[PDB]
């Protein structure tokens, strides 16, 4: 139940991706029933260790958001 | 979305007596009105064909009309007949006599007001009504006469609501009513400008499919009512269950009525086996698609091979891919394209629902608009005019306020009706 | 920042969408219902959710979508399913009666009942976004609300946001395989919207993705689920730059000015490359070379149409994963070295490229294998007039005998409109042929 | 969520409330059948005694 | 590859029944429908002669057709009986008094329409269809007549599939019907018309085979029919089992029938030893060639040593070496130089399958178009000549809707063939 044991860890992916046992909002394995709509197959089974993507390259605009407030550098000064 | 059920006559009451059985067999309602908990997708849309009552109990929105209490002494005494609400039981004191004139003119007015009052009271208790529907008999007089009186009355104050009917049509081979062609050519004269959709039920078609295909040794009216109710519950399945391509009753008529005088259809229930052949048959899609073209399991008794299909719709119930639904249907388009109209490569609605009936993994039912309806209509018009030419059984109508101008205009647009099928052949 | 409201109108959309949002959650870590299953407070500097998932104020990461459909059956399924706690009850607008296959019951009668609520939701969903690149409308180019409501909304999205963008992933009325018989009609009249108030219509026909599942993958007897997951991966590859990083990324605005030429020819194609099922992969070497050569291959296009009947005007190639720039250029060379793949006389360079870094997302319980490479080739082709022809011809086999025409006229659409539509397509038809002629 | 449950037992309490009085209708209806039949016979025995 | 089996007539149906057992056992289906067999080389090709039935059940692809209703009951009440599908047991009411006529112009007609419909479903279902197949006699309206109709009609709806009628030619000495001469002549014309490989079998030879090689003291139609079952199971072997030199039904035809009119061939099983010599014998490819050619074996009563061997075939089964087969086949073609036309000798066609017959190290079947069949079509023509001259039992055939010219056109076709053969001796 850990992707570092089975896959190769990328050392920078979030630890949310390390174990998929926390994805607890999915179905609780109620198969066989006749009244089972084919549209209930959307997220029918919980993703396991064998699904998790190998690497993750997010776009941090934390440097961008702390500068883009207000305006850029403008020379209203008296040189 | 919801559809109310309304029935007039002995044949209408008897068909709906087991229709309410087969529609509660799917929703899981016992013959008192309580739920038997089986799935959440079994009552999430029960509003469509059922009304809430004082907790637990579910009352049908059914109104039952006849001029006699004879057929209502049996619809209440049936195994599932306690479910109805008694104020909707509207009945007269004197019977009609299998005649259109006495059931539409002289005793019609004493009962149409009471029926129109109770069908308005149920209609006002609605969130959003798609339309109405009727089951009645054309050969009789209570189902044909006052039945089409309610067709004309409801269309007056509900014009923009789709209204279909499931009527049994007079027999080709062996008659039941001696005056039945008089009743049909009067009724068909009225339903052709009013009902948005209608279904022909031949009795010999029911006997042909019960002898050749399902092979009952002694068929009775119970098994005939099973087959007509299955295809009438099956057409309207997408109203009350989810599906990856649905079709309610209103999407059907815009898809199969190309001309306003052209809405006479042909129903059929696909999976029908005997007790022997059930086992020697794999129940899947390719065995069900090309088998529906086979005229032996057809429920028409007037095959399309001496006619021409115009537009056909099949709604499929169960978990099946529609790759093979389309691939087998195009396989039964190109192999026999002469019997279809050649100017459309694919004149077929395919609709799907994900909830099948109990006991069958997948099921299907189809609705067909073909030319062979005119073979029924031409034969019933010559059956009508053979006895109309000699003034045979006519004074029983003229004694109740019926002249000859309405009869010579009932055959006139019937003759225009047989005329508007030859050019499309 | 770089954000895109994802509108899904019609059952067709709600379904392709229920497939898009799972390949959008599982792409990141969003759980079935928001609450990112976090742990070690160690930071991760994500900010990659700000392209489709907007943070509320209690870790619910709500989607910036707007599902809308008259019939309340496909939108109620989502309101009581595994994703019941992802969307705001209001962002899943519904009605009561369907459009019963009728452009009229979508842009005339009913429609009006909801074109005010839907617009308001798109508005309040626009003032919370800090970079509305453009909308991603998902509608059926051949049905009621699909064509009906899309017309209403697409028009009410250019009379306001105007200067913006509207990419449309529509299902295309297939050649033969057709469910709707009033379909031919409900399409020649929806070209009265896409040919004007749109920006790029990645039309995808069902028939094609109903055989690519038989040839490439082995899944015989494929249903809508499979179709949706593939028509839900193209949108990812096309919208990846707006989140995941890489090398030469491409924003939506730019992916248009490097594709759509003259202000009308903007109807491209779409061809995911490593669509081989797992069983196979084990025996093959999905490399930049084959992934690109097997992209311009007749039996792989998402719309049933021969590519060898039209010069490719432009070609935006969106690669994802380990795609060493050098290898990409190599392929583009070999591609132009081949002769079957013909280009136009007004686009020497023509092809445009882009390399993101994130690998392809493998939706759990799926058919597409786990490849470390992938390339979605949006392709503009002059041959699209082939799939346009059939439609016009079939339209004139019906409007010539006033067939199934009362139902429409009754709900409000003077027969004059039908004709005004036929000629509208006559123009775009001549257009493609014309843009093929050379000095 | 608990208020939805608490409203469900209100219907279940009300489920047996109607079933209490639906029994009373059948119990009452059987009483006149005996009341007719007793009046059937006490008119018999007095019609023959006269 | 797939092949339907239309057993028409008593001779035919009863032969079809025994064959379906000798086709089941080999594949492993049990007397119900379950696969209670052994290896996968037994279910890898159950798609050819068999189909599929919900629940690991296998229904035979067959359209049992016969008039006298009794026949069907016998098959059902036989061994492998319930295996056949119920809606494929298309039978008739009034029987055909051994009149090639009744079953072609009178009774057959009403049913022929239906038979083709059942046959349609079977063929329409599968995509490929190597060819059809029919089992009939040649001395009764049921097999001789009705069949020729169910071969003509079939050949005109499917004119590219290999037809294959394992007919039982009328006999010289062992006769049974006096209208048999006629029944056969009026029939050969329709077979010579459109039939890819009409394998001809004669009760006479089959009998001797059981009274010299099988040493049976009393051969009942059961045994006599079993021998023919082996030949019906040794031509389609390369279509449902592996092999080192494959050869399906079509191939066999193309590399057998010389001109498009010599499609009458003779059969012959290989290891057919008495129970008191199986101990003294040694199944070896050689020993499977003497018991393969030796006139006795040939089941047609036309000693090939009289005429010439147009084209010879040997679909050997079992596990033998082909250098051995090839050699022990050339030895023959060479040595016996006259028989194999010396001027243009037809290097015998040889094929080797591996999956052998249940319990028999090696086996083989033999198909040999011989310019000696003449002495069979000829005898039936001398018998026609006699009776036809003094218009014999013709008041029954004429009393069916047939004229007299028809009979002369018949005699013409037969003697036309007799010369078409002699012109190669
Ligand atoms: N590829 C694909 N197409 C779909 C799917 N679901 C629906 N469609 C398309 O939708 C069409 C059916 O009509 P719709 O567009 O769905 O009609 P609607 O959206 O329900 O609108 P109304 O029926 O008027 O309420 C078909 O022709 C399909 O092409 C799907 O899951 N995958
Ligand atoms: N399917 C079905 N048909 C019925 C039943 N009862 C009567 N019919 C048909 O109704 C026709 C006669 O209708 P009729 O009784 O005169 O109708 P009424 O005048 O309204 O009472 C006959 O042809 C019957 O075939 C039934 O229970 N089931
Ligand atoms: N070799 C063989 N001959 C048979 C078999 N069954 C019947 N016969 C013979 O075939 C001849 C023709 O019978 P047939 O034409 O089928 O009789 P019909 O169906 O009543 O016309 C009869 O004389 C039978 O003796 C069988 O299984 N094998
Ligand atoms: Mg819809």
């Amino acid at each position: 139940e850990k992707t570092s044991d089975w896959y190769r860890v990328s050392e920078d992916l979030p630890a949310r991706f390390n174990n998929p046992a926390w994805f607890r909002g999915y179905r609780t394995k109620e198969p066989p029933s006749v009244y089972r709509t084919s549209n209930q197959a959307y997220g029918s089974r919980a993703p396991t260790v064998h699904e998790m993507p190998k690497v993750f390259y997010p776009n941090s605009y934390k440097f961008s958001r702390q500068v883009a407030v207000g305006g850029m550098f403008q020379n209203n000064t008296l040189n | 979305r919801e559809i109310v059920h309304l029935q007039a006559g002995q044949c209408g009451n008897q068909i709906g007596a087991k229709f309410w059985e087969v529609i509660s067999d799917e929703h899981g309602i016992d013959p008192t009105g309580t739920y038997h908990g089986d799935s959440d997708l079994q009552l999430e849309r029960i509003n469509v064909y059922y009304n809430e009552a004082t907790g637990g109990k579910y009352v049908p929105r059914a109104v039952l009309v006849d001029l006699e209490p004879g057929t209502m002494d049996s619809v209440r005494s049936g195994p599932f007949g306690q479910i109805f609400r008694p104020d909707n039981f509207v009945f007269g004191q004197s019977g009609a006599g299998n005649n259109w004139a006495k059931g539409h003119y002289t005793e019609g007015a004493e009962l149409v007001d009471s029926v129109l009052d109770v069908v308005r009271k149920e209609a006002e208790s609605c969130d959003c009504l798609q339309g109405f529907q009727l089951t009645h008999s054309l050969g009789g007089g209570t189902g044909s006469g006052m039945g089409t009186l309610l067709i004309s009355k409801i269309r007056e104050e509900y014009p923009d609501r789709i209204m279909n009917t499931f009527s049994v049509v007079p027999s080709p081979k062996v008659s039941d009513t001696v005056v039945e062609p008089y009743n049909a050519t009067l009724s068909v004269h009225q339903l052709v400008e009013n009902t948005d959709e209608t279904y022909c039920i031949d009795n010999e078609a029911l006997y042909d499919i019960c002898f050749r295909t399902l092979k009952l040794t002694t068929p009775t009216y119970g098994d005939l009512n099973h087959l007509v109710s299955a295809t009438m519950s099956g057409v309207t399945t997408c109203l009350r269950f989810p599906g990856q391509l649905n079709a309610d009753l209103r999407k059907l008529a815009v898809n199969m009525v190309p001309f306003p005088r052209l809405h006479f259809f042909m129903p059929g229930f696909a999976p029908l086996t005997s007790r022997g052949s059930q086992q020697y048959r794999a129940l899947t899609v390719p065995e069900l698609t090309q088998q529906m073209f086979d005229a032996k399991n057809m429920m028409a008794a007037c095959d399309p091979r001496h006619g021409r299909y115009l537009t056909v719709a099949a709604v499929f119930r169960g978990r099946m891919s529609m790759k093979e639904v389309d691939e087998q249907m195009l396989n039964v388009q190109n192999k026999n394209s002469s019997y279809f109209v050649e100017w459309i490569p694919n004149n077929v609605k395919t609709a799907v629902c994900d909830i099948p009936p109990r006991g069958l993994k997948m099921s299907a039912t189809f609705i067909g608009n073909s030319t062979a309806i005119q073979e029924l209509f031409k034969r019933i018009s010559e059956q009508f005019t053979a006895m109309f030419r000699r003034k045979a059984f006519l004074h029983w109508y003229t004694g109740e306020g019926m002249d000859e101008m309405e009869f010579t205009e009932a055959e006139s647009n019937m003759n225009d009706l047989v005329s508007e099928y030859q050019q499309y052949q | 920042m770089r954000e895109c409201i994802s509108v899904h109108v019609g059952q067709a959309g709600v379904q392709i969408g229920n497939a898009c949002w799972e390949l959008y959650c599982l792409e990141h870590g969003i759980q079935p219902d928001g609450q990112m299953p976090s742990d070690k407070t160690i930071g991760g500097g994500d900010d990659s959710f700000n392209t489709f998932f907007s943070e509320t104020g209690a870790g619910k990461h709500v989607p910036r979508a707007v599902f809308v459909d008259l019939e309340p059956t496909v939108i109620d399924e989502v309101r009581t399913g595994t994703y019941r706690q992802l969307f705001h009850p209001e962002q899943l607008i519904t009605g009561k009666e369907d459009a019963a296959n009728n452009y009229a019951r979508g842009h005339y009668t009913i429609g009006k009942e909801l074109i005010d609520l839907v617009l308001d939701r798109i508005r309040k969903l626009a003032d919370q976004c800090t970079g509305l690149q453009g909308f991603l409308i998902f509608h059926s180019f051949g049905g009621g609300t699909g064509s009906g409501f899309t017309s209403l909304l697409m028009e009410r999205l250019s009379v306001d946001y105007g200067k913006k963008s509207k990419l449309e992933f529509s299902i295309y009325p297939a050649p033969q395989v057709s469910t709707a018989v009033v379909e031919p009609y409900n399409s020649i009249l929806t070209t009265h919207t896409t040919l004007e108030h749109s920006d790029c219509a990645f039309m995808v026909d069902n028939e094609a993705i109903y055989d690519i599942c038989r040839r490439n993958l082995d899944i015989e007897r494929p249903t809508y689920t499979n179709l949706n997951r593939l028509i839900g991966q193209i949108v990812s590859s096309i919208t990846a730059s707006l989140r995941f990083d890489g090398a030469l990324n491409v924003d939506l605005t730019e992916f248009q000015t490097n594709l759509v030429p003259y202000p009308r020819i903007h109807f491209p194609l779409a061809t995911y490359a490593p669509v081989i099922s797992a069983e196979k992969a084990y025996h093959e070497q999905l490399s930049v070379a084959e992934i690109t050569n097997a992209c311009f291959e007749p039996a792989n296009q998402m719309v049933k149409c021969d590519p060898r009947h039209g010069k490719y005007m432009a070609c935006c190639l969106l690669y994802r994963g380990d795609v060493v720039p050098k290898d990409v250029n190599a392929a583009i060379a070999t591609i132009k070295t081949k002769r079957t793949i013909q280009f136009v006389d007004w686009c020497p360079t023509g092809f445009k490229v882009g390399i993101n870094y994130q690998p392809p997302t493998v939706v759990p319980g799926g058919d597409l294998a786990k490849v470390q490479r992938a390339v979605c080739m949006l392709s503009n082709t002059t041959a699209i007039a082939e799939a346009w022809a059939r439609l016009d011809h079939k339209f004139d086999l019906m409007y010539a005998k006033r067939a199934f025409v009362h139902w429409y006229v009754g709900e409000g659409m003077e027969e004059g409109e039908f004709s005004e539509a036929r000629e509208d397509m006559a123009a775009l038809e001549k257009d493609y042929e014309e843009v093929g002629m050379d000095s | 969520g608990k208020k939805k449950q608490e409203a469900y037992e209100q219907l279940l309490k009300e489920k047996l409330m109607i079933d209490e009085i639906v029994r009373k209708i059948y119990e009452e209806d059987q009483l006149e059948r005996q009341q007719r039949l007793e009046k059937m016979n006490t008119t018999r025995r007095y019609i023959e005694e006269f």
